[PDB]
Protein backbone atom coordinates (compact mmCIF):
# COMPACT_ATOMS: atom_id res chain seq x y z
CA UNK A 1 0.00 0.00 0.00
CA UNK A 2 2.51 2.42 -0.94
CA UNK A 3 1.37 5.75 -2.38
CA UNK A 4 4.29 7.74 -4.15
CA UNK A 5 2.47 9.94 -6.70
CA UNK A 6 3.96 12.93 -4.79
CA UNK A 7 7.68 11.64 -5.22
CA UNK A 8 7.48 12.34 -9.07
CA UNK A 9 6.63 15.24 -10.91
CA UNK A 10 4.11 15.40 -14.28
CA UNK A 11 6.54 16.27 -16.94
CA UNK A 12 5.80 17.95 -20.46
CA UNK A 13 9.04 16.99 -22.92
CA UNK A 14 10.45 19.61 -25.27
CA UNK A 15 10.00 18.30 -27.73
CA UNK A 16 7.45 18.70 -31.07
CA UNK A 17 5.18 16.40 -32.96
CA UNK A 18 5.36 16.85 -36.51
CA UNK A 19 2.32 18.69 -38.35
CA UNK A 20 0.88 18.29 -41.84
CA UNK A 21 2.01 20.19 -44.35
CA UNK A 22 1.41 21.25 -48.06
CA UNK A 23 3.38 19.42 -50.98
CA UNK A 24 4.64 23.00 -52.78
CA UNK A 25 4.97 21.87 -56.60
CA UNK A 26 4.20 24.92 -58.39
CA UNK A 27 6.30 26.83 -56.14
CA UNK A 28 9.37 24.53 -56.86
CA UNK A 29 8.86 23.99 -60.57
CA UNK A 30 7.95 27.44 -62.03
CA UNK A 31 11.08 29.85 -62.76
CA UNK A 32 12.33 31.61 -59.89
CA UNK A 33 15.55 33.31 -61.55
CA UNK A 34 14.35 36.02 -63.32
CA UNK A 35 12.11 37.86 -61.21
CA UNK A 36 14.73 37.88 -58.04
CA UNK A 37 15.31 41.32 -56.88
CA UNK A 38 13.92 42.93 -60.31
CA UNK A 39 11.28 44.88 -58.32
CA UNK A 40 13.02 47.49 -55.73
CA UNK A 41 12.21 50.78 -54.53
CA UNK A 42 13.42 52.71 -57.82
CA UNK A 43 10.88 50.15 -60.17
CA UNK A 44 7.26 50.87 -58.63
CA UNK A 45 4.24 48.71 -58.77
CA UNK A 46 4.99 46.23 -61.75
CA UNK A 47 7.59 45.51 -64.45
CA UNK A 48 8.39 44.36 -67.87
CA UNK A 49 10.18 41.66 -69.94
CA UNK A 50 10.73 41.71 -73.31
CA UNK A 51 9.22 39.21 -76.03
CA UNK A 52 11.64 37.21 -78.43
CA UNK A 53 11.33 38.83 -81.73
CA UNK B 1 12.20 107.78 -14.09
CA UNK B 2 12.53 110.82 -11.18
CA UNK B 3 11.02 114.52 -11.81
CA UNK B 4 12.31 117.17 -9.36
CA UNK B 5 10.14 120.05 -7.59
CA UNK B 6 11.01 123.47 -8.10
CA UNK B 7 10.58 125.83 -4.91
CA UNK B 8 11.97 129.76 -4.10
CA UNK B 9 13.73 128.48 -0.64
CA UNK B 10 13.54 124.28 -1.38
CA UNK B 11 11.75 123.40 1.50
CA UNK B 12 9.87 120.05 0.39
CA UNK B 13 7.76 119.45 3.73
CA UNK B 14 4.23 119.85 2.09
CA UNK B 15 4.15 117.58 -0.23
CA UNK B 16 5.33 114.54 -2.03
CA UNK B 17 8.49 113.29 -2.99
CA UNK B 18 9.02 110.70 -5.79
CA UNK B 19 7.90 106.77 -5.07
CA UNK B 20 9.85 103.75 -6.38
CA UNK B 21 7.66 101.93 -8.37
CA UNK B 22 9.12 98.42 -10.45
CA UNK B 23 7.46 96.98 -13.75
CA UNK B 24 9.32 94.26 -15.39
CA UNK B 25 8.91 92.65 -19.27
CA UNK B 26 7.69 88.90 -19.53
CA UNK B 27 8.98 86.53 -22.05
CA UNK B 28 6.96 83.53 -22.23
CA UNK B 29 7.27 80.54 -24.51
CA UNK B 30 5.27 80.33 -27.63
CA UNK B 31 3.90 77.39 -29.75
CA UNK B 32 5.31 74.56 -31.21
CA UNK B 33 6.40 74.87 -35.33
CA UNK B 34 5.96 71.16 -36.08
CA UNK B 35 6.24 69.36 -40.03
CA UNK B 36 4.76 66.06 -39.97
CA UNK B 37 4.52 63.20 -42.30
CA UNK B 38 4.12 59.61 -42.99
CA UNK B 39 4.00 57.05 -45.47
CA UNK B 40 2.91 53.11 -45.76
CA UNK B 41 5.41 50.00 -45.83
CA UNK B 42 4.25 49.11 -49.21
CA UNK B 43 5.23 52.96 -50.54
CA UNK B 44 8.60 52.92 -48.93
CA UNK B 45 9.52 49.41 -50.33
CA UNK B 46 8.18 49.95 -54.14
CA UNK B 47 8.29 54.13 -54.29
CA UNK B 48 10.52 55.50 -52.03
CA UNK B 49 14.43 55.57 -53.17
CA UNK B 50 16.17 59.07 -52.35
CA UNK B 51 14.19 59.56 -48.93
CA UNK B 52 17.20 61.37 -47.73
CA UNK B 53 16.78 64.10 -50.28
Amino acid sequence: PNNLDSNVSQIVLKKFLPGFMSDLVLAKTVDRQLLAGEINSSTGDSVSFKRPH
Amino acid sequence: QFSSLRTPTGDISGQNKNNLISGKATGRVGNYITVAVEYQQLEEAIKLNQLEE
